C-alpha cells in the first residue's frame, strides 16, 4: 500500500481544530477512551471544486508566445523563399 | 398540501437474478 | 483489434503500391484507437471491480467522464470524417474499389454495419442503465491521469490529419 | 452515496483520516487515488537537517 | 404555475457542486503523472506551433 | 408537471437541478470571447470566398477569371 | 505624485509633439532633401533651439530607436537570421536614428488617433459589404461554439445561464438567415466558402472543409432554423421542472447545427460528416432517458439504420471519388453528365455507373426518410421528448434524403433506377402512412405516421420532377408538424405523459389555446380545402407523371394516401379536445378547484403560446413568399441549376376541362369523408334524430343554394 | 438551494398522500357500492366480509378505486389487503409514479 | 503520377469555377469544349486517381518520365526551380541568374516566328 | 532541465497544497518556477526550428 | 492554361457596354478582411487588450476566462493562417495568380 510520509514540511497543512472536541471529564465505567487527534481539513474560502481553480497566467503567456514566434518565424521563413530579405506587401489582395 | 417524503428508493427496484444467463443469449 | 489488423495487412497484399500509405496511416490510427480503447477497459476493471456486461451496467450515471470517453470513442472507431481513421478507410476502400468493387463492398458492409452494430451493443449497454446493484461500493470518476490520456488519445486522433500529405 | 464524501470539502475529513476501533490497528484509509507515480519526499531547499539531540547528548557527555 | 416554490427557497435546487477529478485536492504525496501528462501535452503543441504551423 | 426532486450527493459531478448565482456574469464572459474568436474565424475564411457575379455584371470568356482548360 | 498634474502634463506634452510635428512636415514638404541643412546645422545655437523646440520629436525618436533595436535583437536571437539590416554598432545606430526625424514626414498624431477611432465605427458597414461578404458564416459558428462550450461548462452557466446564451446565439444566427433567405431564394445570391484543407485523402489530394449556401441548402437551413429557435423557446416550457434540462436544450442545438453543416455542404466529405453528426445527434436525442434500458433499444434501432445509411452513402461517395477525382458537389454536378454513359464490372454484371450511385444515394435517402421497409424505426423514435421529436420529424431528419434528391438531381435525372423507384416508393409510403395514422391511437404515433406519409408525397413530388413543388412542400409540412407536434407535447404534459386520446376527452376548456392552435395547425396539414396546405398536394397531383408502368397501383396509392390526411386530423382534434371526458378525474380535479381562479391560471406556458403563434404566423409568411416566388404569373425564383424542364407548369398556367373535372374527383371524395366524419353516428345519444334532421337540412339547404347561385342569382 | 453540507434522504411519513383523506374516499366508495347498506358501520378494522362486500363486489370496488387514486393494484397486493385498514394504509404509503 | 493527377484535380477546379461564375444557362454550352474533352480525356485509364497502382507498361513509364524530363528542362531553361523542386548555392543562383537573363535577351531579339 | 523542472515545481501535492506553497513561495522564486521550465523548452524548440529554418542563404536580394 | 470558352469580338464588348452591361472584375479584399492591413492589425490589438482587460475582470468575479485566453492565442493563429492562404499559390475561384 501507500508507504509515502504525510506529515510534510514543505508547507503547514491546513486545518480546523474545533469542529471536533476531546471529552476529559464526566466519563463512565462503560465508555470508550476519547480520540487524541481531532482536527479537521480546512478548504481556503473560495475554492470551487468543480473547475481547476487556476489563477496563474503562465500557460497563456507560453501559447500566445509560442503563436508569436510561429508567426515571426513564418514570415521569415516566407521572405527567405521568396528571396528577400522582407515581405514585399502588395498593394491589393485578392481572394484566394 | 401534503408534506410528501423524499423520493424513494422503491423507485429503481432492484432486479435479483432467479435464472442462469444462458450463454446461447449472449 | 484483430479486424484493425486485418485490414492493415490486406493493406499490404499489393507489394509496394500506393496502398502502403493507408495501411501505414491505418496502423497509426489503429495503435491509438486500440490504446484507447483498453485503457477504457482498464478504467472500468479497476474501478468497478468487473469488466463485464452482465455485471457493469451505467457507467454514465456514476462516472460521467469514463461514460462520456466511451461515447466518444465509439464514435472514433466509427471513422468519423475528420480523423485518421477515416482517411485510412478511405484510403483502403477507394483502392480495394478499382481492385474488386464487389470484395470491397463486402468488407465494408460486414465490417462497418455488422462488425460496428456487435461493438456498440455491449458498450451502449455498459454506458447506459441504471446502477442499482452494490451502492456502497460504487466508485467516483476518472482521475487526472485518465482523463489527460484519454483527451491526448482524441487529439492525436483528430490532429494527426493535419501531418504534411507529401508522405501520405 | 449521499453520506460518501472521501475529500473534507462537504464532510470535514479528519486529519487522522479514519477513528481507530478497538481490537484493531490504527491504518491509514486507502485513497481514492492509489497511483503510485509519487516522488522521493521533497524538503524545502537549504532544509536544516542535522542531528541536533545526538550533537547536544554528546557535548554533555564530553 | 399553480404552487411553484422559488430558487431561494426550495431546499433541493443544487448549486455548482462536486469534484472535477478522483484526485484529491490536499493530497501530501509528491505525485507527478498529472505534471507528466501537461508536460507531452504542453510540448506537443509548442513542437506543432514551432516547427510545423506554417 | 415535472418530477418531484430528490437529493443528489454533494460529491458527484452532475447536472441535476443546477443552478449558478453568478450566471449573468458567466454568460457575459462565455458569449464575447466566442464572438470574437467566430469573427476572427469568420474574416480568415472570407479571403476563400466565392460569389457569382452581379445583376449587370457578365464574365468575359478571355478574362484571366474566366475558367481555362490545361495546356498540354 | 498627482494624476491631475501627470494627466495635464501629458496633454500638454500631447499638444506640443503634435504642432512639432506639423511644423516638421510643412519644413520637409519645402526641403524635400535640404532639412538637414537647417535642422543639423553646425551652429550651438540652432542646434540647441532645434532640440529644445522639437524635444517631443527627439524623444519619440529616441525610443523609436531603443524599441527597434531591441525588436531586432530579439528576432535574431529567436531566428539566428543575420544582423540589424547592418552590424552598426548600439552607439552609432541609437545616434543615427535618434538624429534622423525623417520618420515623421508623413505622421501627424491627431490624424493617426483619428485613424484609430474610426477603425472601430460601425457606421461604416453598409448592405453591400454584407452581399459581398456573408455573415451567415459568422452567425453559424457563434451558434455552434455556444452550444459546444455551454456542453463543457455545464457548472459555470446554470439552466438560465445555459438558456440565454443559446437563446442569444440562435436568435442572431436566425435574424442573419433571415436577412439571406430573400437575397438567395429571389435575388440568385449563392455563395461557396472554404475554411481550409482539412484532410489528405490520397497520395496528393487534399479535400478542403467548404460549405454551399446555396437556393438549395437555403431552402433547408432556413426552415430548419426558424423551426428549431421556436422548439427552443418552447423546450424550456415542456422540460419544465426536469432535472436535466440544458441536456435536452443542448441536444437540440446540436441536432440542429449538424443538420445545418448537412445541408449547407459543399463537398462529399462534408455531406458525410454531416451525415453522421445528424445520426449520432439523433440517437443522443432518442436515447436521452438514458436511465431506462428500453428507450436504449429504440435509439440503438435508429442507430443501426443510420449506420446502414452511412454505408451506402460511403460506398456511393466512393464510386464517384473513383469515377472522378474530386469530391466538389458543383464539379460532381457539372461533370455527372459526362460519365453517364460508362459502366461499372462488378463481381460477375456490368452495372451502369449511374444506376449503381443512384441505387446506394436512394437507399440511403429512404432509409433516413423512413420510406416503407426503412420506417420501422421512426415510430420507435418517439421515444424522445416532444420537443426533439417535433424537431427530427419536421424538417431536420426526415428530410435528408429529399435534401440529397435536391441536391444531386442532375445525377438521378439520368437514372433508369430513380425513375422506377421514387414514385412506387413514395406512393406506397404515403398511402400506408396515411391509413395507419389514421388508425392511430396515440399522438406521437399519429405524427410520425402522418411524417412518413408526407415524406412518401415528397418522394413522389421528385419523381414529378418540379423542384419548387417539392420545395413548397417540403416547406408547409416542416412548419405545419412542427406547430402540431408543440400543441400535442402540450397535451400530453397536461394529461400527465399519457400520448394516448382514449384517456383524453373535454381538454378544450383545459387547454383553450392548444385547442385552437391545434385546429388552425391540422387543417394546415393536412390537405383540406380553403387551406394553405391544398396546394401543395394540388401542384402533385398536377405533376405526376402517366408513363410508369405501375402507374394503376401508384394513383390509387397517392389517393388514398391524399383521403387518409381528413380521418387522423378529425380523430386527433375531436378525440384530443371535444370528445366525452374519458381521462382520470384527478386530471380534471386537480386544475379544476376554484383556489387556482385567477389571472395568472393557465395549464400551460404563455413563453409556449407566443413561441407557437409566432410559427404559426411566420410559416403563413414565409409560405405566401415562396408560393407568389413560384406559383405567380411572374416567375422570381432563382436558378435551379438543372436543365430538366417535366412541363408540368403547363397544367397550373393553362388547365384543360380534362384536368379540372379530374381533380373534382378527389375533390368531391374529400367532401364525402368529411361528411361521414361529421354526421356518422357510433354510439347511442339524445341527438340521433336530430343529426339526422340536421344532415337533411343541410342536404337541401346546399342544393337550394347551389340552384339560386348558379341560376337564379 | 441545498446546503452545501451533506444532506441524507428524510422519510418525514410512510404516506405520500393524506391517510386520512385516503381513508375517506375509499370509504365513500364503498359506500356506494349496491351491497353495501350501513355507511357508518364501515371502519378502518372493519373486514371487507363484515361490512357486506363479497369476494366478487371487492375486485369492483378495488378497480374503482384505482380509478379514483390514479394508480394501479396488482392482483397480489388487492389479495394480500385483509381490512380497510391495509387497503388506506397501502394507497396512502403508494408512491403514484410508483 | 501526381502531375497528371494534378492536371485532373486542375480541370476539377476549373468546372467548379466554371459552375459559379457562369449561370446554368449556357452553361454546358460554353463546357462542350476543350474543358469537356479534357476531362474525358483526363480518365482513370490515363491518370491514376485514387487506385493502388497505376498499371503502366515499361513503354508507358518511359513516356511518363519522359514528359516530366520535357517540363523539368523547359523549366530549367528559365532557372524557376531553385527554391522549389531544387537546391544550388549562391555562385550556382548568381550563373543561373546571367544565363536566364542572357537567354531571354537572346529570345527578345530573335526575330517572330513566321506562319 | 525543463521537463525536470516542471515536474519537481508542479509535483508537491494537490492542488491547495501546491496553491498555498506557492503563495509563500517568494517573488524572485515565483519568477523562476513559472519561466525555466517554459525558457528551457522554447529555447530548446527554437535551436529545432533553426536547422530546418535556412535564413542564412547569400541569395537574399531583389 | 489556356482560355476554355469560345472567344468573342471586340466590336460585341463594345456592344454589350453600349446595351449597360459590365465585365465582371474581382475586387480587392478591404482593409478589414485584408491580413496585411493597417486597419487589420489595429483590430488584433484592439482585440488583444479588450480580452486581457476582460480576463481580469473574469478572473475577479470568479467567471470563466479560457476564452479570453484563447482569443489571445488565437489572434497570431489567425492572422499565421490568413497571411499563409494568401501566400499559398492556390486558385480558388477568383482573380488568378
Ligand atoms: C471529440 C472529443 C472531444 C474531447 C474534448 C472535450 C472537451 C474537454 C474540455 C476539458 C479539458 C480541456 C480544457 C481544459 C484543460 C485545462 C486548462 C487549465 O487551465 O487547467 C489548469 C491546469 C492545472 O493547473 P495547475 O494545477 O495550477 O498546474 C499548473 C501547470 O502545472 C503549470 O502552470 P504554470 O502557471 O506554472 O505555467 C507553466 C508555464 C510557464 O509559462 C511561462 O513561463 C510563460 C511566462 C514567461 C515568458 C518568458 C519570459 C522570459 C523573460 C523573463 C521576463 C520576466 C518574467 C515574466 C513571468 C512572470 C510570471 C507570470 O510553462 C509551460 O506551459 C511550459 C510550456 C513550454 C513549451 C510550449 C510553449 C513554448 C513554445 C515555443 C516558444 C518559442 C518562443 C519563446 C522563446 C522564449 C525564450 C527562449 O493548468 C494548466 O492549464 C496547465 C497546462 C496544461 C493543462 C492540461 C491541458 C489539456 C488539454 C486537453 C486538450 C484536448 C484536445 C482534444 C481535441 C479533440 C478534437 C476532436
Ligand atoms: C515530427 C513529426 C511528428 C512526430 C510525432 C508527433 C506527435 C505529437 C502529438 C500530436 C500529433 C502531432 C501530429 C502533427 C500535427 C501537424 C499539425 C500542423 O502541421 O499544423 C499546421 C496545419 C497546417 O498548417 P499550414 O498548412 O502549415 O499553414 C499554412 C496554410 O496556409 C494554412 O491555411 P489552410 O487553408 O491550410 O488552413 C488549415 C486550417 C486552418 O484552420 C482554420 O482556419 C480554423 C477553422 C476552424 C473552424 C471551426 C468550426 C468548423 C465547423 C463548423 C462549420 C459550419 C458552421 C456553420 C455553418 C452555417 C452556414 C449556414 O483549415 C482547415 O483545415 C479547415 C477545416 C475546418 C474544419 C475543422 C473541424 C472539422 C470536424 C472534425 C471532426 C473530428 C472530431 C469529431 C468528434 C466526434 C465526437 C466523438 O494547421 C493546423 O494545425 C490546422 C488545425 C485546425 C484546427 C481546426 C479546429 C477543429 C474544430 C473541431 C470542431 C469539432 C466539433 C465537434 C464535432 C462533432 C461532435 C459530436
Ligand atoms: C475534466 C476533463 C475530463 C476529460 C476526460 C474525458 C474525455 C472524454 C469526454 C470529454 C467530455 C467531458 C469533459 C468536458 C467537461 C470538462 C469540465 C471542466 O473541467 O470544466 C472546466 C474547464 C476549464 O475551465 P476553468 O477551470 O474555469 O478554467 C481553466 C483555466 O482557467 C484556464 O486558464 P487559462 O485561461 O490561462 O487557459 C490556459 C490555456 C489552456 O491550456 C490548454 O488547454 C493547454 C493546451 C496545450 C496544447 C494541446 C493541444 C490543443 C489542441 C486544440 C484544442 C485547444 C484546447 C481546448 C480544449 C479542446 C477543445 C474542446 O488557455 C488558452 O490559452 C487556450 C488556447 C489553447 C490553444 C492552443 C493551441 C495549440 C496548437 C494546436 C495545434 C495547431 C492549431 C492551429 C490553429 C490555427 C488557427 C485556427 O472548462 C472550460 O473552460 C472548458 C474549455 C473548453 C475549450 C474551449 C476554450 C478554449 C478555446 C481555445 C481556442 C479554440 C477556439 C477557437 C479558436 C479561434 C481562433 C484561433
Ligand atoms: C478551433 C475551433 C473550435 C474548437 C472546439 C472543438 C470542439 C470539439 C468537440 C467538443 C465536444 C464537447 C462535449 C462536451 C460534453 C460534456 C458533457 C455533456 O454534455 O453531458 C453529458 C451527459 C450528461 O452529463 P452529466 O450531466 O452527467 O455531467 C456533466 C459534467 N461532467 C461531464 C463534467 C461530469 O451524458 C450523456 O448522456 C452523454 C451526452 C453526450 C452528448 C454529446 C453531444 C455533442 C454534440 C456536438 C455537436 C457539434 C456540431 C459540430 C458541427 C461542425 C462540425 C465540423
Ligand atoms: C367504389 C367506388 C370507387 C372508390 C373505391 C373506394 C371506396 C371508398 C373507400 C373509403 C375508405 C375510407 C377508410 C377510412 C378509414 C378511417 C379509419 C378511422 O380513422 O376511423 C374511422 C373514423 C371514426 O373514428 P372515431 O374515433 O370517430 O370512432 C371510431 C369508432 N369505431 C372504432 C367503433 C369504428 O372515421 C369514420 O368512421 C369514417 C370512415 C367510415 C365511412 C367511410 C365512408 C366512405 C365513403 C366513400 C365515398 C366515395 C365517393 C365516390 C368517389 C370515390 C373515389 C374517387
Ligand atoms: C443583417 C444582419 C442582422 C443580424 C446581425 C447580428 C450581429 C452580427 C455581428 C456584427 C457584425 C460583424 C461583421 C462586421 C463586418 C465588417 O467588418 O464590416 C466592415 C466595417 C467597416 O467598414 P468598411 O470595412 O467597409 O470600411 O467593420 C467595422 O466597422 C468593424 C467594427 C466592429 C463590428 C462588429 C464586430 C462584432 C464582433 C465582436 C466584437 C466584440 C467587441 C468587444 C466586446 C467586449
Amino acid at each position: 500500500r501507500q508507504n509515502f510520509a504525510k506529515n510534510i514540511t514543505t508547507t503547514d497543512i491546513p486545518k480546523d481544530s474545533h469542529h471536533f472536541a476531546a471529552k476529559r471529564s464526566g466519563f463512565t465505567q462503560t465508555e470508550q477512551a476519547p480520540f487524541a487527534y481531532n482536527d479537521v481539513y480546512q478548504y481556503p474560502k473560495d475554492y470551487k471544486p468543480w473547475n481547476y481553480n487556476y489563477k496563474g497566467n503562465g500557460v497563456l503567456l507560453a501559447l500566445f508566445l509560442g503563436s508569436a514566434f510561429s508567426l515571426v518565424a513564418y514570415e521569415r521563413s516566407y521572405a527567405s523563399k521568396t528571396g528577400r530579405y522582407q515581405r514585399k506587401v502588395q498593394q491589393n489582395y485578392y481572394q484566394i | 398540501g401534503w408534506d410528501r417524503p423524499d423520493v424513494p428508493l422503491s423507485f429503481n427496484p432492484l432486479y435479483v437474478h432467479k435464472r442462469e444467463l444462458s450463454i446461447f443469449d449472449t | 483489434t484483430i479486424q484493425e489488423m486485418n485490414i492493415i495487412y490486406l493493406a499490404f497484399c499489393w507489394g509496394d503500391s500506393c496502398a502502403i500509405l493507408g495501411g501505414i496511416l491505418f496502423s497509426a490510427t489503429h495503435a491509438f484507437l486500440s490504446a484507447l480503447m483498453f485503457f477504457l477497459v482498464d478504467c472500468i476493471y479497476r474501478r468497478y471491480h468487473t469488466r463485464s456486461l452482465v455485471e457493469v451496467n451505467g457507467i454514465l450515471h456514476i462516472t460521467p467522464n469514463l461514460g462520456l470517453s466511451i461515447l466518444f470513442m465509439l464514435v472514433f472507431f466509427s471513422g468519423i470524417p475528420g480523423t485518421i481513421k477515416f482517411i485510412s478507410e478511405f484510403y483502403i476502400f477507394s483502392g480495394l474499389l478499382e481492385a474488386s468493387p464487389f470484395i470491397c463492398f463486402i468488407l465494408m458492409l460486414v465490417a462497418n454495419v455488422l462488425g460496428l452494430i456487435g461493438f456498440s451493443k455491449s458498450w451502449f449497454n455498459a454506458t447506459f442503465g441504471m446502477p442499482k446493484k452494490n451502492t456502497k461500493y460504487l466508485p467516483m470518476d476518472l482521475s487526472f491521469k485518465e482523463s489527460y490520456i484519454i483527451l491526448y488519445c482524441f487529439f492525436f486522433l483528430f490532429i494527426f490529419s493535419y501531418f504534411s500529405s507529401i508522405f501520405f | 452515496l449521499l453520506k460518501f464524501d472521501p475529500f473534507g470539502f462537504y464532510s470535514p475529513k479528519l486529519l487522522s483520516e479514519n477513528r481507530p476501533e478497538e481490537a484493531m490497528p490504527f491504518y491509514e484509509d486507502y485513497p481514492q487515488n492509489d497511483s503510485h507515480w509519487n516522488l522521493w519526499e521533497q524538503f524545502p531547499e537549504d532544509f536544516e537537517d542535522s542531528n541536533a539531540e545526538r550533537e547536544a547528548i554528546l557535548k554533555s557527555n564530553k | 404555475d399553480a404552487y411553484y416554490h422559488d430558487d431561494t427557497h426550495e431546499g433541493l435546487m443544487n448549486e455548482p457542486h462536486g469534484y472535477l477529478t478522483m484526485d484529491d485536492p490536499m493530497d501530501l504525496r509528491p505525485n507527478y503523472e498529472k505534471s507528466a501528462l501537461e508536460l507531452l501535452f504542453l510540448v506537443s503543441g509548442g513542437a506543432i506551433l514551432a516547427l510545423m504551423l506554417g | 408537471g415535472g418530477f418531484q426532486k430528490y437529493p443528489i450527493p454533494r460529491y458527484l459531478h452532475v447536472g441535476q437541478w443546477i443552478v449558478n448565482k453568478n450566471w449573468k456574469w458567466n454568460t457575459f464572459h462565455m458569449f464575447f470571447p466566442t464572438a470574437i474568436l467566430c469573427f476572427m474565424v469568420w474574416r480568415n475564411s472570407m479571403i476563400s470566398t466565392a460569389k457569382p457575379p452581379n445583376y449587370g455584371e457578365y464574365v468575359d470568356p478571355q478574362s484571366p477569371v474566366a475558367p481555362k482548360a490545361i495546356k498540354y | 505624485f498627482n494624476s491631475i498634474l501627470f494627466l495635464l502634463f501629458f496633454i500638454v506634452n500631447l499638444y506640443w509633439f503634435n504642432s512639432g510635428l506639423i511644423f516638421f512636415n510643412s519644413v520637409y514638404k519645402i526641403h524635400h532633401d535640404a532639412w538637414t541643412l537647417i535642422f543639423q546645422t553646425d551652429s550651438i545655437l540652432n542646434k540647441l533651439k532645434i532640440y529644445f523646440f522639437l524635444l517631443p520629436l527627439y524623444i519619440s525618436s529616441f525610443i523609436h530607436s531603443i524599441s527597434t533595436w531591441y525588436y531586432n535583437y530579439i528576432l535574431n536571437f529567436l531566428l539566428f537570421s543575420e544582423n540589424l539590416n547592418t552590424n552598426t554598432n548600439f552607439v552609432d545606430y541609437i545616434t543615427y536614428n535618434t538624429l534622423l526625424l525623417s520618420k515623421f514626414e508623413d505622421f501627424n498624431l491627431f490624424v493617426y488617433i483619428k485613424t484609430l477611432l474610426i477603425t472601430f465605427d460601425i457606421r461604416q458597414i453598409n448592405l453591400d459589404f454584407l452581399n459581398e461578404y456573408p455573415i451567415i458564416l459568422l452567425t453559424g459558428l457563434l451558434f455552434l461554439f455556444t452550444t459546444i462550450f455551454s456542453l463543457i461548462c455545464l457548472s459555470y452557466l446554470g439552466l438560465y445561464g445555459v438558456f440565454i446564451l443559446n437563446l442569444a446565439s440562435i436568435l442572431l444566427f436566425w435574424l442573419s438567415m433571415l436577412y439571406y433567405f430573400n437575397l438567395i431564394v429571389s435575388e440568385n445570391y449563392y455563395y461557396y466558402i472554404s475554411l481550409g484543407k482539412w484532410m489528405y485523402l490520397s497520395n496528393g489530394f487534399r479535400v478542403s472543409f467548404d460549405l454551399l449556401i446555396d437556393l438549395t441548402s437555403i431552402s433547408f437551413s432556413f426552415l430548419t432554423l426558424t423551426i428549431g429557435v421556436f422548439v427552443y423557446i418552447y423546450t424550456f416550457s415542456y422540460f419544465r421542472y426536469e432535472p436535466l434540462v440544458e441536456r435536452l436544450i443542448l441536444f437540440l442545438n446540436s441536432f440542429m447545427i449538424s443538420m445545418i453543416l448537412l445541408v449547407s455542404s459543399g463537398n462529399f466529405i462534408v455531406l458525410f460528416l454531416g451525415w453522421e453528426l445528424i445520426g449520432l445527434t439523433s440517437f443522443f436525442l432518442i436515447n436521452f432517458w438514458s436511465t431506462r434500458v428500453g428507450t436504449l433499444k429504440a435509439a440503438f434501432k435508429a442507430f443501426s439504420f443510420n449506420k446502414l445509411s452511412d454505408l451506402f452513402l460511403f460506398f456511393a461517395i466512393l464510386i464517384i471519388f473513383s469515377t472522378t477525382y474530386n469530391l466538389d458537389i458543383l464539379s460532381f454536378n457539372n461533370q455527372i453528365y459526362l460519365y453517364e454513359s460508362y459502366n461499372i464490372d462488378m463481381f460477375y454484371w456490368s452495372i451502369n455507373l449511374i444506376e449503381i450511385i443512384s441505387f446506394f444515394f436512394i437507399s440511403c435517402a429512404f432509409i433516413k426518410s423512413a420510406q416503407f421497409g426503412a420506417h420501422i424505426w421512426l415510430p420507435d423514435s418517439m421515444e424522445a421528448p416532444v420537443p426533439a421529436s417535433a424537431l427530427i420529424h419536421s424538417a431536420t431528419l426526415v428530410s435528408a434524403g429529399i435534401y440529397l434528391l435536391l441536391r444531386l438531381s442532375p445525377l438521378f435525372e439520368l437514372s433508369k433506377y430513380a425513375y422506377f423507384i421514387l414514385p412506387l416508393i413514395g406512393s406506397v409510403t404515403a398511402f400506408y402512412g396515411g391509413l395507419v395514422s389514421a388508425f392511430q391511437s396515440d399522438t406521437k404515433k399519429t405524427l410520425a405516421y402522418s411524417t412518413i406519409s408526407h415524406c412518401g408525397f415528397l418522394m413522389v413530388s421528385y419523381s414529378t420532377g418540379v423542384l419548387e413543388f417539392v420545395i413548397l412542400y417540403l416547406y408547409v409540412h416542416g412548419f405545419f408538424k412542427a406547430a402540431t407536434f408543440l400543441c400535442v407535447g402540450n397535451v400530453n404534459r397536461f394529461n400527465r405523459n399519457i400520448q394516448d386520446f382514449k384517456r383524453m376527452g373535454g381538454f378544450y376548456k383545459y387547454l383553450p389555446f392548444e385547442c385552437l392552435a391545434s385546429f388552425v395547425c391540422m387543417i394546415n396539414l393536412s390537405g383540406l380545402p380553403l387551406t394553405l396546405g391544398f396546394y401543395i398536394k394540388h401542384l402533385l397531383f398536377i405533376g405526376l407523371v402517366e408513363s410508369y408502368t405501375l402507374y394503376p397501383l401508384i394513383f390509387s396509392s397517392l389517393i388514398l394516401g391524399a383521403i387518409a390526411g381528413v380521418f387522423y386530423s378529425y380523430r386527433l382534434f375531436y378525440s384530443i379536445f371535444f370528445d366525452t371526458k374519458k381521462g382520470k378525474k384527478a386530471i380534471y380535479l386537480q386544475a379544476s378547484r376554484i383556489i387556482l381562479n385567477s389571472k395568472f391560471y393557465s395549464n400551460t406556458s404563455l413563453a409556449s403560446n407566443l413561441s407557437i403563434t409566432f410559427l404559426v404566423l411566420i410559416s403563413y409568411t414565409v409560405i405566401l413568399y415562396l408560393y407568389c416566388t413560384t406559383l405567380n404569373n411572374y416567375y422570381s425564383l432563382s436558378d435551379l441549376k438543372s436543365i430538366y424542364i417535366n412541363n408540368a407548369y403547363s397544367y397550373f398556367y393553362k388547365p384543360d376541362y380534362n384536368f379540372l373535372n379530374a381533380v373534382s374527383i378527389l375533390n368531391w371524395f374529400v367532401i364525402i369523408l368529411l361528411i361521414s366524419v361529421i354526421y356518422l353516428n357510433w354510439r347511442w345519444s339524445y341527438y340521433y334524430t336530430k343529426s339526422i334532421d340536421s344532415l337533411s337540412k343541410f342536404i337541401l339547404f346546399s342544393f337550394f343554394f347551389f340552384i339560386f347561385s348558379k341560376y337564379i342569382l | 438551494y441545498a446546503p452545501q453540507k451533506v444532506v441524507l434522504r428524510n422519510e418525514k411519513s410512510g404516506y405520500y398522500a393524506n391517510p386520512d383523506d385516503v381513508a375517506r374516499r375509499l370509504i365513500r366508495l364503498i359506500s356506494l357500492h349496491d351491497k353495501v347498506q350501513n355507511p357508518s358501520a364501515i371502519t378502518l378494522k372493519s373486514t371487507w366480509s363484515e361490512i357486506g362486500v363479497d369476494p366478487l363486489s371487492y375486485v369492483e370496488i378495488m378497480l374503482e378505486a384505482e380509478n379514483e387514486f390514479y394508480i394501479e393494484l396488482a392482483d397480489e397486493d388487492l389479495e394480500r389487503f385483509r381490512t380497510v385498514e391495509d387497503a388506506v394504509e397501502f394507497i396512502a404509503r403508494n408512491f403514484f409514479t410508483n | 503520377e501526381l502531375f497528371l493527377n494534378e492536371y485532373r484535380k486542375r480541370i476539377n477546379n476549373e468546372v467548379r469555377r466554371a459552375a459559379i461564375l457562369t449561370p446554368t444557362s449556357s452553361l454546358r454550352e460554353k463546357m462542350n469544349h476543350k474543358i469537356a474533352d479534357q476531362i474525358l480525356d483526363l480518365s482513370s485509364p490515363h491518370v491514376r486517381g485514387a487506385h493502388f497502382q497505376a498499371v503502366r507498361s515499361w513503354t508507358d513509364a518511359s513516356k511518363i518520365v519522359n514528359y516530366v524530363e520535357e517540363k523539368q528542362t523547359k523549366i530549367n531553361k528559365y532557372g524557376l526551380q531553385f527554391p522549389l523542386l531544387g537546391n544550388m548555392t549562391e555562385e550556382q543562383c548568381a550563373s543561373k541568374e546571367d544565363e536566364v537573363y542572357q537567354r531571354l535577351l537572346k529570345e527578345m531579339q530573335k526575330p517572330p516566328k513566321k506562319a | 532541465v525543463g521537463s525536470l523542472s516542471y515536474i519537481f515545481y508542479n509535483s508537491v501535492g494537490g492542488k491547495v497544497i501546491r496553491d498555498r506553497i506557492r503563495a509563500s513561495r517568494t517573488k524572485a522564486q515565483k519568477v523562476i518556477v513559472l519561466a525555466l521550465a517554459f525558457v528551457a523548452n522554447a529555447a530548446a524548440l527554437i535551436i529545432a526550428r533553426n536547422a530546418i529554418t535556412a535564413h542564412n542563404f547569400g541569395w537574399q536580394a531583389a | 492554361m489556356q482560355n476554355a470558352y469560345p472567344e468573342i469580338t471586340d466590336q460585341h464588348r463594345e456592344f454589350l457596354k453600349k446595351q449597360g452591361l459590365k465585365v465582371y472584375e474581382p475586387k480587392p479584399l478591404p482593409d478589414q478582411i485584408n491580413p496585411f492591413s493597417k486597419t487589420y492589425w489595429i483590430t488584433n490589438a484592439f482585440i488583444i487588450g479588450v480580452s486581457f482587460l476582460a480576463r481580469r475582470h473574469a478572473l475577479k468575479v470568479g467567471a470563466p476566462r479560457i476564452f479570453w485566453s484563447g482569443c489571445i492565442v488565437g489572434v497570431p493563429l489567425a492572422a499565421i493562417i490568413s497571411r499563409g492562404k494568401s501566400d499559398q499559390l492556390d486558385e480558388l475561384v477568383g482573380a488568378r495568380k
